[PDB]
């Protein structure tokens, strides 16, 4: 079991988009105060991930990366490859040198 | 027409402004916490129950959180426990022995703690059926509902009989040091040697060394099993086992433990004419073999059935074959002709299981499971078991050889795991069969379909030129009756015997005698040597000593018959039911998967209704399956008297 990773199984409210919740507060599932410790109606929201080589395909540790793109008043910075063609000379052609 | 709800701080303002409230507009006052509905020329007070103190934390929310937390951790603990058991089952080693010792200790202590935690979550205030059912399984204390001393002594007595049954050995009088265990020393000699004397001595010696020793232990085991059954709100330990089949709170599908007994008795009573014909013909073949040892009217000998408990008559199939000159159906020699192994057996099993429309299963099981004994460096168990290790890990323990018998058991084993991962969407508690008679039924139905000659011809196991005459069909049907129908009366009665043994209706000084009386009138089998109540022959069963309910086998047989009939109806099979094959029928697999995915969350009665169409079990598939054999037995019973006689005995 690869227990390095943890998942916030429980939370007091739904996280807002593009928000990270890292607080390790003992989740209170009931009306009994947790007092900083788990127990009756008190558990740990950041439960442990268990990954083994013989686990199920949908249960394997999957590395997921999401690439959000931000366009704002600031100048654009992350542009595309902008492939360039070959070069010709002494021929009537339609050229484009950086716009 | 639309309206809404109106509020007022005080009822004085409500009375003044009630004239302006249109009909259909609700009037609420916070001072009196009273609700009213605006009606024609007035307002009608809405009846309100006791005011709750805003219990925003119900037990349902706490139970759901506790269940989810339990299921997440229980998955890991059970997973590593299953790995260690598989490692031991594939390699028996001293380091492996302590592995389940630690794994079982942690799992048991963890289970009792979660059961203890679930104790303060009563099911009365829980409305979710899944939550209520899962916590009911969690709150099942079992042996711990009583005091610790009662649990400790019950476990010690359970360990004693389990060890005694495992080490049950009998020695020949002439050779004191020459002794044979029940498995396989005793079983091999009685199943192979047809000698009356040797089988009688082995039967008598086994019940003398084991029956006498386990009689006080079984009675103490039964007494303690009645002690925590009533502590678990059951009239006997038999009712405790029957609680699994009980369905409560499901309108239109509720089932009671008493209903199971009545339906099982009703099924056996209508089955009886078919069994009597089979018993008569098997008896008729017995005078053919031994004319001076079996009466034409008397019951069959206990040791002359192929099983010392009288379970299966498969060993008698050669002795009771309808036609001994017609060769039997077997394509094992064709497998070695095509150079096949256990890997090809499982590979063809998957090909059959995807021909029925169900999707192919992953590659993890193939590389994580052995299909042949791992040489001799590491000792492994070859018993047919299914490993529901969890976390999407599934394994099969089988030293499968290139044989038809191993081919069918391999089909049986993959059907078990194919049932296991079908309901993977269920939580950890609900990732199980609906009843104990369903997992074996799933593996049995399609293994028989694989064994059908049409399946063998389709994938080349049997040559297409094979002729399908009634002679081979009758021989196959009789073998099915001996192996399947033959064990039904023994399965029904022994569970019936053990039920009232827990109930205490039949006194201790009559149990075995009532068993033998039931062996004669009901089973139609008579013991060859008279004994006393010191003998505890029903306790000589593996399941009785190892605390296993025996009703699983009789229920599974009728469950699998219903499943096979529904499979043939879905496949629109024409002709004899025993030749019905589900291969190359995608719709049949889809219909089966409709309940395979369902799991144990729904009542098993609903699952049975979804498969065939009847909420209650029925024996209709039995008649359709064995109709050619039933007519053949009726025709051949010109000398086979239908039934048996209680009066006659091998010793009397």
């Amino acid at each position: 079991g690869n227990y390095n990773y943890l998942y916030r199984l429980f939370r007091k409210s739904n996280l807002k988009p593009f928000e990270r919740d890292i607080s390790t507060e003992i989740y209170q599932a009931g009306s009994t105060p947790c007092n900083g410790v788990e127990g009756f109606n008190c558990y740990f929201p950041l439960q442990s991930y268990g990954f083994q080589p013989t686990n199920g395909v949908g249960y394997q540790p999957y590395r997921v990366v999401v690439l959000s793109f931000e366009l704002l008043h600031a100048p654009a910075t992350v542009c595309g490859p902008k492939k360039s063609t070959n070069l010709v000379k002494n021929k009537c052609v339609n050229f484009n040198f950086n716009g | 027409g639309s309206s809404g709800v109106r509020l007022w701080a005080t009822r004085q303002a409500m009375l003044g402004q009630v004239h302006e409230v249109p009909e259909g507009w609700l009037i609420f006052v916070a001072e009196q916490e009273e609700l009213y509905v605006r009606v024609q020329n007035g307002f009608r007070k809405v009846q309100l129950e006791a005011r709750t103190p805003l219990p925003r934390s119900t037990i349902e929310e706490q139970a759901k959180t506790f269940l989810d937390k339990f299921n997440h951790e229980a998955e890991d603990l059970f997973y590593q426990s299953s790995l260690a058991s598989w490692n031991y089952n594939t390699n028996i080693t001293e380091e492996n022995v302590q592995n389940m010792n630690n794994a079982g200790d942690k799992w048991s202590a963890f289970l009792k703690e979660q059961s203890t935690l679930a104790q303060m979550y009563p099911l009365q205030e829980i409305q979710n059926l899944t939550v209520k059912l899962q916590l009911q399984a969690l709150q099942q204390n079992g042996s711990s509902v009583l005091s610790e001393d009662k649990s400790k002594r019950l476990n010690t007595i359970l360990n004693t009989m389990s060890t005694i049954y495992s080490t049950g050995k009998v020695c020949n009088p002439d050779n004191p040091q020459e002794c044979l265990l029940l498995e396989p020393g005793l079983n091999e000699i009685m199943a192979n040697s047809l000698d009356y004397n040797e089988r009688l001595w082995a039967w008598e010696s086994w019940r003398s060394e084991v029956g006498k020793q386990l009689r006080p232990l079984y009675e103490e085991y039964v007494v303690l099993k009645n002690e925590m059954a009533r502590a678990n709100h059951y009239e006997d330990y038999g009712d405790y086992w029957r609680g699994d089949y009980e369905v409560n709170g499901v309108d239109g599908y509720d089932y009671s433990r008493g209903q199971l007994i009545e339906d099982v008795e009703h099924t056996f009573e209508e089955i009886k004419p078919l069994y009597e014909h089979l018993h008569a013909y098997v008896r008729a073949k017995l005078m053919n073999a031994y004319p001076s040892y079996i009466s034409p009217i008397g019951c069959l000998p206990a040791h002359l059935l192929g099983d010392m408990w009288g379970r299966f008559w498969t060993n008698l199939y050669s002795l009771t074959v309808p036609f001994g000159q017609k060769p039997n159906i077997d394509v094992t020699d064709a497998m070695v002709d095509q150079a096949w192994d256990a890997q090809r057996i499982f590979k063809e099993a998957e090909k059959f299981f995807v021909s029925v429309g169900l999707p192919n299963m992953t590659q993890g099981f193939w590389e994580n499971s052995m299909l042949t004994d791992p040489g001799n460096v590491q000792k492994a168990v070859c018993h047919p078991t299914a490993w529901d290790l969890g976390k999407g890990d599934f394994r099969i323990l089988m030293c499968t050889k290139v044989t038809m018998d191993d081919f069918l058991t391999a089909h049986h084993e993959m059907g078990h795991i194919q049932y296991d991962m079908a309901y993977a969407a269920q939580p950890f508690l609900l990732r199980n069969g609906a009843n104990e008679g369903f997992h074996e039924a799933v593996g049995e139905i399609m293994s028989l379909s694989a064994a059908t000659p049409k399946h063998l011809k389709s994938i080349g196991l049997l040559s297409p030129d094979f002729q399908e005459d009634n002679e081979t069909e009758i021989n196959f049907l009789l073998k099915q009756a001996l192996t399947i129908v033959g064990t039904l009366p023994f399965t029904y009665m022994l569970e019936k015997w053990r039920w009232m043994v827990f109930k205490g209706e039949i006194p201790k000084d009559q149990w075995m005698k009532k068993w033998w009386e039931m062996k004669r009138e009901i089973v139609g089998v008579v013991e060859p040597v008279p004994h006393d109540e010191t003998y505890c022959d029903p306790a000589s069963l593996f399941h009785v000593s190892n605390d296993y309910s025996f009703i699983r086998y009789y229920t599974r047989t009728l469950y699998q018959f219903q499943f096979q009939e529904a499979l043939c109806q879905a496949a629109k099979h024409e002709g004899p039911l025993h030749k019905c094959d589900i291969s190359n029928s995608t719709e049949a697999g889809q219909k089966l998967f409709n309940m395979l995915r369902l799991g144990k969350s729904e009542p098993w009665t609903l699952a049975l209704e979804n498969v065939v169409g009847a909420k209650n079990m029925n024996v209709r598939p039995l008649l359709n399956y064995f109709e050619p054999l039933f007519t053949w037995l009726k025709d051949q019973n010109k000398n086979s008297f239908v039934g048996w006689s209680t009066d006659w005995s091998p010793y009397a």
